[PDB]
């Protein structure tokens, strides 16, 4: 689907494109995101030589991300300090936060520039 | 035959140190297997006294692993299980590893079992064959207390796997962090009317981010995105 | 057997019941007089053949009786005074079935056993862990409330009596000889005996009161007295009892702590109120209006 | 030819039953131009679960004795990884784990998304 | 250690000074915590900060040879001991608060920056703000105190004080409680250094410098989003007026001469140009207009600030007069 985004980029987005995965299992999600994740790393490299040089973004979106990902930061930790003293569990409950964790991120996961 | 070990590193994204070593060379004949000497043939060969015996019997048979949990009892039949139901022998070298001598079908079957909180634990089963399993677990539900919940493992437990989960996201936390950080870092990279000018001048916020860094980051986080996909299909399968 | 030993060890005939195992049993195990030897000792014959069915078998009725009798012979050994002695037995009792409630008292009571000796931070572990796996945590409370008296963090004893006070408030069975059956009562001496909310409201104010809080262990002593005399609606809360200090003492308590607070018009008028509703507590009702 | 096909990676708490899976063919008379076509399974025998990415890794291996210290050599050929998209099937474009019901036995929703953009 | 075992050190776990590996070392606090009964994150945290009490008494406020290469090795320990969750992080903050003395303000920003707790986590898991407090106040004194001894320590002492502010500031505008608290009592001791007394440039002159240098929102404002700086600046200023209003004597006028804008000190001169450089004329006006409207006055400061202000903004002389016909 392409999509144009204005608040990425200063000037005017780029016209993006975007790739979606939907389906009952996480699992499969998991498995497809690794999929087109493992192919926009090569290609990126592989177009590091070309040297397309991926215009310069504004900075209230980097602090508005910034902000969404050091409350997550938190919460993981304080949950990796309750698993280590034992204090909550590690059976479940934890795995299904975790899992929202996840799923908060691969939605927009790498927007690439 | 010959037998070749080959090595390949999962790391390095190159594909670059993939030795190899050839380890020997095995020769087998029917004038051998008719002395014996190499084969595995029950009981007379009960007590193992060549590991390697051991280690034949935990190649070739058929692993399952089940986690057991009490909720609301405490666990120590297992060790009474193991010992008197299944009449077993702890090996010496290995004694996380008991042996079935109960004469009938379970024997040559093989235990392990890890405790952990004493309510939960963990066995591991190599049988000779799945139906052989399928009667140990029979034995022993029958004789675990009432609302014992087992659960057979596919890829580890969930206390290793919420662990290996919860490391990849704080490190792909972090990067997607250190984004930001080396961001800010670039980002910052009549005489008192002037001096006010000049230092306007100077705080001019700089609204604008180098392509090529935040590049750099989104591969670094990409690599760290891949680590938490495995993890993630590791504990959702689960 | 293991129904008349269930029988027995309900009722304490523990010299019937050891004199009837040692008949079981071969009488070579004579001098034996133990009983915790004589019921491991004691092998019930088979694996219960194609036989009439039966709600419990001599094994699932042996593994109870050693967990019921170890956790009593731990207990007494404590009260008694030989907290060496219990540790055995009280290991022996969580070294078998054990129901989780019956754990969750198995570690108070080391954690008694270990602060008698002289070991808080052993005695703390037990504590933690009690707490943890329990869904009843008053009985931890109240031994952490004991053994920081013993150190002389008072401000630590007074919270953990207030987390027990918020404890009271908060609150299945199988047709099968369980270990919930062979239990005792427990006696007033035991590590895990807990008053009701009266009793231990008042314990806490007290305590508070000793240490020199009077403002505080004042608004315990009214949030307590509030509710013997203000109660006529809800569940009726028990009496701080007859051991423990009579009514008027409770009020005269009330009026001290009051006055240590400031609150003299308010000592008064507790001090009128209970000549109305009526010795040496006149004497003193006079005293304490003398110095409001 | 040795062909040998990793399994799901990452050493786990509980060393699995099949960490790999190895097969070796002999090549004869190959020739310029020929080619030789080897088919193998990946798929699941085992539960009806199949754990990506799996790679499938072939190399060559020369003797030395088999012409007349341990003495040979192997050289790397490719390395191939199969993921999820190379194992969908569009089909109108043209089982529920036994241990874990006998267990069952024994004792007796939203879409998931993920997405990303990229420059056009 | 003395009642279980019979009669805690890094030497103890690895049994006399074995070896020095990672995994063995790790390895040892298992089996003594398997000995002790307690959970090993608890041990390696406790051993972690004895060991950091050590490193920071054996021979002030930072920390520069040989002691910079243990507390590394160990906080290289620390990470390997946190990846294989061996680390309790409360923990660890508590055992270091018991501390508390020994611990220096460079041990707290190594630990910050290496990641292995942060400054916000710390500063949030002490039981007596109090302490916190004061025991900052000392430490961001000292160190205002050096940053002059060579320009070398000087780049690692604002690093870890520009790291400080930037935390504070960010917090405390958008607990919290103590961040502001700091930030006040910051304040108020430059303005007793300045308006109440005389300093000879030889100490605490020195202090109000460097603090009004880290103030100055360059190295501050290119990271901070300059929503909440101005209200960071804007409740400065506020404070800057209301504290001490002594000399509301009306009859404060031959004291103009003296608070004339060469006798008025280079540094209050310094800090009020740069609360006009991060915020702007007009808003500031009618910011002054309601402050002064609604509470009372420190006429010194108020009276150098105008003195100040005029020749600063460009042709604003308009629009005091126009507040002054207003009042």
């Amino acid at each position: 689907r392409e999509v144009a985004m204005t608040d990425l980029c200063p000037a005017g987005p780029i016209q993006a494109v975007e790739i979606q995965v939907e389906s009952s299992s996480l699992a499969d999600i998991c498995r497809a995101h690794h999929a087109v994740v493992g192919r926009m790393q090569t290609m990126v490299t592989e177009q590091a030589t070309q040297g397309s040089s991926a215009p310069d973004l504004r900075v209230q979106y980097l602090r508005q991300i910034h902000a969404n990902h050091e409350t997550l930061l938190r919460e993981v930790q304080t949950l990796r300090d309750r698993l280590c003293t034992e204090d909550e569990a590690s059976s479940c409950a934890t795995a299904q936060r975790l899992l929202q964790v996840y799923r908060q991120l691969r939605h927009p996961s790498l927007i690439l520039l | 035959c010959t037998v070749l070990l080959q090595i390949m590193e999962r790391e390095s994204g190159n594909c670059p140190k993939d030795r190899y070593v050839v380890c020997g060379r095995v020769f087998l004949s029917l004038e051998d297997l008719s002395t014996g000497k190499y084969l595995l043939t029950f009981p007379k060969k009960k007590p193992i006294e060549h590991m390697e015996d051991l280690f034949a019997l935990l190649a070739a048979f058929h692993k399952s692993c089940f986690q057991i949990t009490s909720p609301g009892y405490a666990l120590n039949s297992m060790k009474v299980w193991l010992l008197e139901h299944m009449k077993c022998e702890i090996i010496k070298e290995f004694p996380e590893v008991y042996f079935c001598e109960r004469p009938g079908s379970f024997y040559g079957t093989l235990f392990t079992w890890k405790q952990r909180t004493p309510f939960e634990g963990i066995l591991i089963i190599y049988s000779r064959n799945q139906t052989v399993m399928f009667q140990c677990l029979h034995n022993l539900i029958r004789i675990l207390p009432i609302n014992c919940f087992l659960k057979n493992l596919k890829s580890g437990s969930e206390n290793f796997l919420i662990d290996n989960m919860a490391f990849t996201l704080e490190k792909e936390l972090v990067t997607l962090s250190s984004l930001s950080s080396a961001i800010a870092k670039h980002e910052s990279n009549p005489y008192r009317k002037e001096l006010q000018r000049e230092k306007k001048k100077m705080l001019q916020t700089n609204l604008k981010v180098s392509g090529a860094l935040y590049r750099e980051i989104t591969l670094k986080v990409a690599e760290v995105q891949l680590k938490s996909d495995f993890a993630a299909q590791k504990l959702s399968n689960l | 057997v293991g129904l008349q030993a269930a029988l027995w060890l309900s009722a304490d005939r523990l010299g019937d019941l050891a004199l009837l195992l040692e008949t079981l049993n071969g009488s070579q195990s004579g001098a034996s007089k133990d009983l915790l030897l004589l019921l491991k000792t004691w092998s019930p014959p088979a694996e219960e053949l194609d036989a009439p069915l039966t709600l419990q078998d001599a094994q699932g009725l042996k593994d109870v009786l050693l967990t019921a009798f170890a956790y009593r012979q731990g207990l007494q050994e404590l009260i008694t005074g030989n907290p060496d002695k219990a540790l055995s037995s009280l290991h022996e009792a969580a070294s078998g079935l054990c129901p989780r409630p019956v754990l969750v008292q198995v570690y108070t009571a080391l954690g008694s056993c270990h602060r008698k000796m002289g070991n808080p931070q052993r005695a703390l572990l037990y504590l933690v862990a009690a707490l943890k796996e329990g869904s009843a945590w008053g009985p931890p409370l109240l031994e952490a409330s004991r053994l920081y008296q013993q150190l002389g963090d008072t401000t630590a004893e007074l919270e953990s009596l207030e987390l027990l006070v918020e404890a009271l408030n908060v609150p299945a069975p199988q047709f099968l000889i369980e270990v919930e059956l062979l239990l005792p009562p427990p006696d007033l001496a035991s590590p895990l005996h807990c008053g009701t909310q009266s009793q231990t409201k008042h314990i806490l104010a007290s305590r508070c009161l000793q240490t020199g809080r009077a403002g505080d262990a004042a608004e315990h002593y009214l949030d307590l007295l509030a509710l013997l005399l203000d109660s006529s609606e809800p569940r009726f809360s028990p009496p701080p009892s007859p051991p423990g200090p009579c009514m008027p003492e409770v009020f005269l308590e009330a009026a001290v702590a009051l006055i240590q607070a400031g609150r003299a018009q308010d000592a008064l008028t507790l001090c009128e109120e209970l000549l109305s509703r009526t010795p040496l507590w006149v004497s003193a009702t006079h005293l304490l209006q003398g110095q409001a | 030819l040795c062909i040998q096909v990793l399994t799901s990676s990452c050493a786990l708490d509980l060393d699995s039953a099949c960490s790999a899976i190895t097969y070796t063919i002999p090549v004869d008379q190959l020739g310029p131009g020929a080619r030789r076509e080897v088919t193998l399974p990946l798929g699941p025998g085992e539960n009806g679960g199949l754990d990506l990415p799996v790679t499938v890794s072939c190399t060559l291996f020369y003797s030395l004795r088999e012409v007349v210290e341990q003495e040979g050599v192997c050289l790397p050929l490719s390395r191939h990884t199969v993921d999820m998209l190379q194992c969908l099937r569009f089909p109108g474009l043209a089982t529920r784990d036994p241990v874990a019901t006998f267990l069952e036995t024994c004792r007796e929703l939203p879409p998931s998304v993920a997405s990303i953009k990229v420059s056009a | 250690l003395l009642e279980v075992e019979g009669p805690v050190i890094d030497c103890d776990s690895s049994e006399a000074y074995a070896n020095h590996s990672s995994s063995f070392i790790g390895s040892a606090l298992q089996d003594q915590a398997s000995r002790l009964g307690v959970p090993v994150g608890i041990l390696s945290a406790g051993m972690v900060a004895s060991s950091v009490g050590q490193i920071c008494t054996a021979p002030p406020v930072l920390l520069t040879v040989e002691q910079r290469k243990k507390l590394s090795s160990l906080l290289e320990f620390a990470q390997y001991l946190l990846a294989h969750s061996m680390f309790s992080r409360l923990s660890f903050c508590q055992e270091l608060w018991k501390i508390q003395s020994s611990l220096l303000l460079e041990a707290v920003w190594h630990l910050h920056v290496q990641g292995i707790v942060s400054l916000q986590e710390l500063l949030e898991s002490h039981p007596d703000m109090h302490a916190v407090g004061s025991w900052l106040f000392r430490n961001l004194c000292c160190l205002c105190e050096q940053m002059e001894a060579s320009c070398q320590h000087a780049d690692v002492a604002r690093a870890m004080l520009s790291d400080f502010v930037q935390m504070f500031v960010l917090r405390g505008f958008q607990m919290p409680q103590v961040t502001v608290d700091v930030l006040q009592r910051m304040l108020i001791f430059a303005l007793d250094a300045l308006a109440a007394g005389v300093q000879e440039e030889s100490s605490t002159h020195k202090i109000v410098r460097c603090w009004f240098g880290v103030f100055s929102g360059h190295t501050l404002g290119s990271v901070i989003s300059t929503d909440p700086l101005k209200r960071f600046f804007s409740h400065t200023l506020t404070q800057i007026l209301t504290h001490s209003p002594v000399l509301k004597a009306s009859d404060a006028v031959q004291m103009q001469r003296e608070w004339s804008f060469a006798r008025t000190h280079p540094l209050l001169t310094s800090l009020y140009r740069r609360l006009f450089v991060m915020l702007s004329a007009e808003e500031l006006v009618g910011h002054l207009q309601e402050v002064l409207e609604t509470q009372e006055v420190h006429w010194q400061r108020v009276l150098s600030f105008v003195s100040a202000l005029v020749v600063c903004f460009p042709e604003a002389q308009q629009l005091l007069e126009d507040w002054v016909a207003r009042l």
